[PDB]
């Protein structure tokens, strides 16, 4: 300890990631010690959620990774669901698909743009961030919120795709790839990228394992592990896609993950426009997702559940389960006790990020400064989550 | 199934360490990046003129919160209490009697704007269409109590925008 | 598009293009229409001295000739 | 006479517009405000010193040009080299020996 | 030849708006000299004119009135003075004017 | 205003001071800059200083009781001081020098010359007014609030002036 | 007759610093995809204007300085280096024509570290005070290069004269003989000058304070205006070594535009430059200097001592 | 010609006022969700940089701070800190709910109901996010505030 700062991010930096107040201890320019301190964006959501019938508490999960908006819903929708014991029908399962992929390519986006910001590498900040408003106009036009859709739901999804959302999302795809080629241009082979990030945040395999990293923490590490792959949800094991593994385990290589998995997306949305099936959009049990409008303005029987699940919601069999899904900044879960009563007892929430934080203290040791800024770009961190 | 991004072993011919020596003492890979840019400058740029233009957005669109009426002139609000019962925020405040005809209308209907996260709930349980997010997205204030909105502020939002309100509906309704 | 930057572009030009232009002239205005004479070594400046001297109004822009002879 | 006023003109702008934006932004009145709230590296160091050495042997190299236009160009040529031949001993024995830590 | 192309282009912009004054007015109120087909006009005098050539997203403009409800907006235009039934065409939430 | 309103209080309060009051604060600011201490015989004047939130405690009780009504009040600080051991005082607190012996301007005007022929002025002695002890409030010593109010004036063992018994 | 000449070049480079903001600030966005500013007057035309008057009318900060002396110097300093610079460069008349002009700009721009140094010196924090001296152990450090790559040039010129280097690319541009010294010379340029993607000083603002932030807005619009008023004189400096424009002593104006647009590509090639790379690590643009650029500066300053000689290119000493 | 010093103080006022209101140089304090919209309003699109609204400035050189996010008790004494250092004029922006009055977290025990506790505010900007071209209108509804003030004519009549 030659000196130690107090490193505050105060004045944020355009990172749209909250804010961290850093304690370190620089050894010269070393790092000899580096602590998190995270609460400043603690909301006390896990708290608030007990007060709430099981449908009031989704817009929440919206509000934790918030650039992996449906990703998340999907998470909690399919936690729900479980305890439930019902099943969606397969064109919402093609639907979450479709978007849990879309989303993917949002977060990765943010995780590549903003990451290469902190760096000062500020153009391909924009070129992609003009991606994002196209791809949030289908987020606008499937549930008219542009970044908190709400859209999915224990047990389907809420509304269908209006005409001609489709023919749009084939002509978004079919350009994208020519957009990233855009970028690893700019990035992929550049030497100064690679002195910023080769070599940089090495993690071994072993250690990841213990330290609770997942998703590209682990495949940077030569590890190969992908929740899709392994333990497949609602249609992943009716897509063919390459998992990307890292061979260093180092900034560069999980840089690669990413940019190669948003690659690995537009082949799987290719599919979802080609394999969805018509059909309806949530189960078809008027106790647990609401009955159509017309049928809840004509019949008695539907008006009664359009009634109660709105006002008192629908109960929940009483039991515990720990859901999880490869989120794309890492392995999000929920472990969600029930009661039995509409109001879930407790929601504990697995935020891939707030493992990584962990790591940060491991990664930076005898490191420089400014390479702390880079690891934790690399970790793809976003304060909505760690602290909930 | 897997795939390495990075397991490359770079042939050590002299061409093609010859390549390597001459992207690093030259600045080949730089230069290439530096074409990708100047290309940018020559694309005619994204920008929409704001407020001469507008955004493109969907007859879903979630806005400000607005209170419809009847073909006659009637309220549609029945202060059923449904919308709410499921604000997740409980923003919604309601408060009703016997109308002086017998009738069952509000007295109080508050929207506090500053609790509301437009979800979009509200008209989502309203079961006569009362309650409904307008179009609006430009009604930011100078004064905290001025998003604090109460029945006559909401129903003059319907007043206002019903011209654009009941056409949304028309267009979107059948999927709901 | 593009071209739009062009304004800003030529505006600062002028900006860069009044210096050269204004010591050009103001050299000519003083110097009778001729460059500025330029003494790097003490023999321009013993010629540049002389001059003044042989011009007999104490400018040494006044370059005489075979006319003053005599 | 003209350099002396040149800089004279040159700085003396430079001070209006130092005191211009010091004092008359002040006299604006803006109410007032309350109180709002080293270690020594080595190889800071180093790098002053690494450069004034290469400073100094640089001072010897600026008559370069000059010097070309000598008869004795045998005697100019090597003892032009010399002289950047031991500058890049300079730089070698330190990195050699690691003396360029802070480049690191 | 095209470059020269181009420069018809510019200066049918100023006959497009009818005049040099004219095609100063919309340059400082709009900063935007485009002309495109007029879709039609409101009763506060705003005129929405359109040109369907331009990328989804500017096709579609307006031009507010000089004055509305009795105040001078030859400046200070703002998003709110467009009337709720051309609010949505302006909007692209829908295609007939 | 007793005329015209019988019922209204009115009330007497001394020089307050306080972080933004203009009473310390002149002193310390006017002097320093190319100011030497102006001070027009200062061993002739008695100050009483009170304290900006003591004085507000009373106006917020002098609503409160009902008994307020009509009555004059005189608000002063607990001691008494001589002048010259203030402007010392201050100083001492603000880590200046101290060497004992600026027109009406447009803009606001700094250093009036009403302003000092007000300071020179004694504090009277009234104890037929009705003081702060009268509505329950407690004045608050100088000693205590001069720092926080001077600290800013400060740059990066001192003692007390001299009350006046 | 001489004063009017000194007010019509200092008022001009003025005038450009305020508009190379405006170009900058619109050049970048269409590199990024967006228009930039062209809202304040016509095409942003009075971008620059605003910005003056915004900044200077804000109140300023209380430094708190610990030396006040100081805090004053540092900013005096940095703007009249800045402007001193222009008075030997020929436009191709220099306003005052010196033999040595370009030791005088080389010494003259060593100068300028102080500005850096006493800014940093008086801040009164013991963390912006290292990030101080982080600034100057980087402009040091690439004045070495920039000597020795100047003086390997004038071996080919044969004087210190400046608009004798005019002469010397009468049949030719001095780019094409020595374009391995030019792409390092346009890089010492831009680190001395402390731009993208060497300026550490901006970028690392929150982890180590940067030396200037304690300036308020009037003094900071002087520090900024003297940064920039650099960049025009470098890539200035850089077109009259590299890309000589033929003089024609009947129509000078000709000379004037024809430089003055090598001048405004060089410039803006800055521009295309920070909107284009991520930013180097301190270490890593150390590594670049020592290990990189100085041996190589060395091996060519040989080169080309040696090369007039065996060549018998030797150029005329006047 | 004869001009009255309330006309030619009046001038003078607008002028400064169109300085001001023409070059907003902003700053943001991206705690939550509403900041990745605060971004899209930088991005190409919409571009808030042509206005005049540079993408970022530091603290000491703003005029605008935009409290985009929530404001955690833990969070809000550094809210104030950084407040405090704006150089006046300074105007405060509340954009989303989270900041206006507490939004969604309203009854938590660890949020502050609102930065308006916390500072003065001068605009609200509704929504959880509102869209970037919502807040991008309440940018251009301060610019107008800015240019209402009668700063020298307040001054001309003291
Ligand atoms: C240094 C030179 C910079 C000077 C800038 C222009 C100086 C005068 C501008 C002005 O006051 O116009 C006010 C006016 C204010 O508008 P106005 O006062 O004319 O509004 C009334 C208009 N009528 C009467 C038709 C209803 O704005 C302009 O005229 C635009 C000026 C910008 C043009 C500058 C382009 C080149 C730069
Ligand atoms: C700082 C600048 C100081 C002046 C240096 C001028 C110079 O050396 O350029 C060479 C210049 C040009 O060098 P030159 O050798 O190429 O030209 C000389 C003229 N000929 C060639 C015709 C013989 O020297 C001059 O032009 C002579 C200037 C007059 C002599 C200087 C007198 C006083 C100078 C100021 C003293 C210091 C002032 C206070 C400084 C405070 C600390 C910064
Ligand atoms: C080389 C170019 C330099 C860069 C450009 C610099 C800008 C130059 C162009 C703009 C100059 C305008 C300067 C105006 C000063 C800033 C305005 C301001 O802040 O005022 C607020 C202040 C506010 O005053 P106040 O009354 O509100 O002060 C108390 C306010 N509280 C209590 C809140 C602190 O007003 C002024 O100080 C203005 C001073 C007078 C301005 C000059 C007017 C002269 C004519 C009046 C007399 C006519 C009689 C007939
Ligand atoms: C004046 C001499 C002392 C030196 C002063 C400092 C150096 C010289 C620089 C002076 C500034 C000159 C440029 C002013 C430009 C005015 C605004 C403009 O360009 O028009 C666009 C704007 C256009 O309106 P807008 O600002 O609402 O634009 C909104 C955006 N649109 C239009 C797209 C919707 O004009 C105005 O807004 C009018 C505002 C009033 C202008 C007040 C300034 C007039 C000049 C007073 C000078 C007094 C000096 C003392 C006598
Ligand atoms: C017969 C006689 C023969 C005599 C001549 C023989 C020699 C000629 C052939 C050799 C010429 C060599 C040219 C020397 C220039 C320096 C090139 C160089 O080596 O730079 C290397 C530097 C770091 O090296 P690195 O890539 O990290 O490799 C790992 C090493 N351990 O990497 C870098 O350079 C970093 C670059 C930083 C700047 C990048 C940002 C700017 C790039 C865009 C500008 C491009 C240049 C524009 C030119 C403008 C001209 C006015
Ligand atoms: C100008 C705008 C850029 C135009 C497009 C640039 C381009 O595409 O050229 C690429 C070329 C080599 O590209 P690369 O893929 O790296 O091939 C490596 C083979 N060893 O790159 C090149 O051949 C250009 C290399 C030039 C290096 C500097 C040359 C002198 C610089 C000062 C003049
Ligand atoms: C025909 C010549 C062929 C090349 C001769 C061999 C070149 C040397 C290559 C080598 O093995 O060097 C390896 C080593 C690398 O050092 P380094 O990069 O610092 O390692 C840690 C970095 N983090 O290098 C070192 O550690 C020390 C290298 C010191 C070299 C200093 C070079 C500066 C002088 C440049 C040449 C100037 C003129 C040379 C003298 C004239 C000789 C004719
Ligand atoms: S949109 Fe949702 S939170 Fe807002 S008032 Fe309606 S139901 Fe309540
Ligand atoms: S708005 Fe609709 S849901 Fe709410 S009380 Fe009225 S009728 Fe019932
Ligand atoms: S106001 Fe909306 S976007 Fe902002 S933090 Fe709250 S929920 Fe998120």
């Amino acid at each position: 300890l030659v000196s130690n700062l107090t490193l505050n991010f105060g004045p944020q930096h355009p990172a749209a990631h909250g804010v961290l107040r850093l304690v370190m201890e620089l050894s010269g320019e070393m790092v000899r010690k580096c602590d998190p301190h995270i609460g400043l964006l603690h909301r006390g959501t896990e708290k608030l959620i007990e007060y709430k019938t099981y449908l009031q508490a989704l817009p929440y999960f919206d509000r934790l990774d918030y650039v992996s908006m449906m990703c998340n819903e999907q998470a909690y929708s399919l936690a729900v669901e479980k305890l439930l014991n019902i099943r969606p029908p397969p064109r919402a399962q093609w639907i979450r698909v479709l978007f849990g992929e879309i989303t993917r390519l949002l977060n990765h986006i943010m995780a590549v743009t903003t990451h290469a910001l902190d760096i000062g590498a500020m153009t391909p900040f924009f070129w992609m961030f003009e991606e994002r408003e196209k791809m949030f106009e289908f987020y606008e036009r499937v549930s008219g919120a542009r970044m908190h859709a709400a859209y999915v739901r224990p047990g389907g999804v809420h509304q269908d795709l209006p005409l001609g959302l489709m023919d749009d999302i084939y002509e978004f795809s079919k350009n994208f790839s020519l957009r990233i080629d855009e970028l690893e241009e700019m990035l992929t082979n550049n030497r100064i990228w690679r002195n910023r990030t080769v070599d940089i945040g090495i993690v071994t395999a072993e250690d990841a394992l213990n330290y609770g990293f997942s998703g590209v923490m682990l495949r940077g590490s030569g590890i190969q592990w992908d929740l899709r792959k392994t333990q497949p949800y609602d249609v992943y094991d009716q897509v063919e896609f390459d998992v990307p593994i890292g061979s260093r385990g180092d900034c560069y290589d999980r840089y690669l993950c990413r940019v190669e998995e948003m690659r690995q997306s537009i082949r799987i949305i290719s599919q979802c426009l080609n394999k969805m099936p018509p059909g309806e959009i949530k189960v078809d049990d008027a106790k647990v997702s609401p009955p159509k409008r017309a049928e809840m303005k004509t019949s008695m029987e539907s008006l009664i559940h359009h009634f109660k699940l709105y006002t008192e919601g629908y109960q929940v069999p009483p039991g515990a389960t720990y859901t999880a899904i490869e989120a794309p900044k890492g392995e999000f879960g929920v472990y969600l006790v029930s009661d039995g009563s509409s109001r879930p007892y407790r929601c504990k929430i697995k935020a891939p990020g707030f493992a990584h934080l962990a790591g940060l203290d491991k990664m930076s040791k005898g490191h420089m400064l400014a390479d702390v800024v880079a690891i934790i770009g690399t970790q793809d961190i976003v304060f909505g989550e760690v602290d909930r | 199934t897997y795939k390495y991004v990075n397991l490359r072993e770079p042939s050590m011919d002299m061409k093609s360490v010859t390549d390597r020596a001459a992207q690093t003492l030259l600045w080949t890979e730089l230069i290439r990046g530096l074409g990708m840019t100047l290309s940018y400058l020559f694309r005619e740029p994204a920008t929409i003129n704001y407020p001469f233009e507008k955004g493109p957005l969907s007859p879903r669109f979630r806005g400000e919160h607005a209170l419809r009426r009847y073909p006659s002139g009637e309220e549609r609000c029945i202060a059923c209490k449904l919308c709410e019962a499921v604000c997740p925020a409980q923003a919604i405040t309601i408060e009703a009697e016997p109308r002086a005809d017998g009738s069952r209308r509000t007295t109080r209907y508050d929207i506090d704007m500053t609790k509301c996260i437009y979800c979009g709930f509200c008209q989502e349980a309203c079961p006569v269409d009362a309650i409904v997010e307008g179009p609006n997205f430009e009604f930011s204030t100078e004064t905290h109590e001025e998003l604090l909105y109460n029945k006559e502020k909401l129903l003059n939002n319907g007043d206002k925008w019903e011209a654009e309100i009941a056409a949304n509906i028309q267009a979107d309704y059948l999927y709901r | 598009m593009w071209f739009e930057v062009l304004p800003g572009i030529a505006v600062m030009g002028v900006c860069l293009f009044i210096p050269g232009m204004a010591t050009a002239r103001i050299h000519r205005f003083s110097n009778g229409g001729k460059e500025k004479r330029v003494a790097h070594y003490p023999y321009q400046w013993y010629l540049m001295e002389r001059d003044r001297r042989v011009s007999g109004v104490n400018r040494s822009y006044v370059s005489k000739g075979l006319e003053n002879i005599d | 006479m003209n350099l002396m006023l040149a800089l004279l003109t040159n700085f003396t702008l430079a001070t209006l517009l130092v005191i211009i934006a010091f004092w008359l932004p002040q006299l604006n009145v803006y109410s007032e405000k309350t109180s709002p709230y080293l270690p020594f590296s080595m190889k800071f160091f180093l790098v002053a010193i690494t450069f004034l050495l290469f400073d100094l042997e640089i001072a010897l190299l600026l008559p370069l040009p000059w010097a070309s236009q000598t008869a004795n160009l045998n005697t100019m040529l090597t003892m032009a080299l010399f002289l950047i031949i031991l500058l890049a001993v300079s730089l070698a024995y330190e990195w050699t020996q690691k003396g360029l830590e802070w480049t690191e | 030849m095209e470059l020269l192309q181009v420069l018809k282009r510019g200066l049918q912009q100023v006959s497009g708006h009818g005049g040099l004054r004219g095609y100063l007015r919309v340059l400082f109120r709009a900063n935007d000299v485009r002309v495109g087909t007029l879709v039609g006009e409101d009763k506060y005098g705003n005129k929405y004119y359109e040109d369907n050539k331009q990328f989804f997203g500017r096709h579609r403009w307006v031009i507010y009135t000089t004055e509305m409800n009795g105040k001078n907006t030859f400046w200070d235009v703002d998003g709110s003075m467009v009337p709720p039934e051309w609010h949505r065409w302006l909007h692209c939430m829908t295609d007939d004017p | 205003v007793r005329e015209t309103f019988p019922e209204a209080t009115i009330i007497k309060p001394a020089e307050i001071f306080g972080r933004e009051d203009r009473f310390l604060n002149y002193f310390a600011n006017i002097r320093w800059f190319g100011g030497v201490p102006l001070i027009s015989l200062g061993k002739k004047t008695v100050k009483q200083p009170v304290y900006i939130v003591d004085v507000t405690k009373g106006i917020i009780n002098a609503i409160k009781d009902p008994d307020a009504r009509g009555k004059t009040f005189a608000f002063v600080g607990p001691s008494r001081y001589l002048l010259f051991d203030l402007v010392q005082y201050v100083f001492a607190v603000a880590h200046r020098p101290f060497l004992p012996y600026f027109e009406i301007s447009p803009f606001e005007p700094w250093t009036t010359r009403d302003k000092v022929e007000r300071i020179h002025t004694t504090d009277k002695i009234l104890p037929h007014l009705p003081g702060l002890e009268d509505l329950g409030v407690e004045a608050t010593p100088l000693e205590l609030k001069a720092i926080e109010v001077l600290r800013r004036h400060r740059t990066y063992d001192v003692q007390p002036a001299k009350t006046i018994p | 007759m001489f004063m009017i000449n000194i007010l019509m070049l200092i008022i001009p480079i003025l005038l450009a610093v305020a508009f190379l903001t405006l170009v900058e600030r619109k050049v970048l966005g269409y590199m990024q995809l967006r228009k930039g500013p062209n809202v304040v007057g016509p095409y942003g035309l009075l971008q620059p204007i605003a910005d003056a008057i915004k900044l200077f009318i804000k109140e300023p900060l209380r430094p708190a300085t610990s030396s006040a002396s100081m805090f004053i110097l540092a900013p005096i300093m940095a703007l009249g280096l800045a402007l001193t610079m222009w008075i030997p460069l020929p436009m191709p008349y220099p306003l005052i024509n010196m033999n040595l002009g370009v030791l005088f700009m080389l010494a003259m721009s060593s100068l300028a570290v102080y500005s850096i140094l006493w800014s940093g010196w008086a801040s009164n924090s013991k963390y912006a005070l290292i990030g101080a001296l982080r600034a100057v152990a980087q402009t040091i450090s690439y004045e070495v290069t920039l000597a020795i790559i100047l003086l390997s040039v004038l071996l080919m010129s044969g004087s210190f004269t400046l608009s004798t280097l005019i002469t010397t690319q009468e049949q030719m541009w001095l780019i094409l003989p020595a374009w391995p010294l030019a792409m390092m010379w346009f890089i010492s340029t831009l680190a001395e000058t402390n731009r993208a993607p060497f300026d550490l000083t901006e970028g690392e603002s929150e982890l180590v304070s940067g030396f200037n932030v304690e300036y308020a807005a009037g003094p900071f619009a002087l520090f900024f205006m003297a940064e920039y008023a650099n960049i025009i004189m470098m890539n200035i400096f850089t077109a009259i070594l590299f890309l000589g424009t033929s003089h024609n002593p009947h129509m000078p104006e000709l000379y004037t535009i024809n430089f003055t647009i090598k001048s405004l590509l060089l410039t803006m090639s800055f521009l295309w430059i920070r909107a284009s790379y991520p930013r180097f690590r301190y270490d890593q643009l150390m590594h670049l200097l020592w290990k990189n650029f100085l041996p190589l500066t060395l091996a060519l300053c040989m080169w080309h001592v040696s090369l007039p000689i065996l060549t018998s290119g030797i150029p005329p000493q006047t | 010609p004869s001009s009255r010093g309330e006309y030619v103080v009046a001038k003078l006022d607008d002028l400064i006022n169109w300085a001001r209101r023409s070059s907003l140089w902003p700053m943001t304090f991206g705690l939550a969700c509403c900041a990745v919209e605060m971004m899209h309003m930088a991005a190409p699109r919409y571009d808030m940089d042509r206005f005049g609204v540079v993408f970022r400035a530091s603290p000491r050189q703003s005029d605008v701070m935009i409290v985009a996010g929530t404001l955690t008790n833990k969070m809000a004494p550094a809210l104030r800190k950084v407040y405090d250092q704006m150089p006046e004029p300074r105007y405060v922006v509340s954009m989303g709910s989270c900041a206006n009055g507490g939004g969604y977290y309203h009854y938590s025990y660890s949020v502050v109901r609102g930065c308006d506790r916390i500072v003065p505010v001068d605009i609200y900007v509704p929504g959880c996010p509102p869209t970037a071209e919502a807040l991008l209108y309440g940018i251009l509804q301060l610019q107008k505030k800015i240019k209402r003030e009668k700063r020298l004519r307040i001054w001309y009549r003291r």
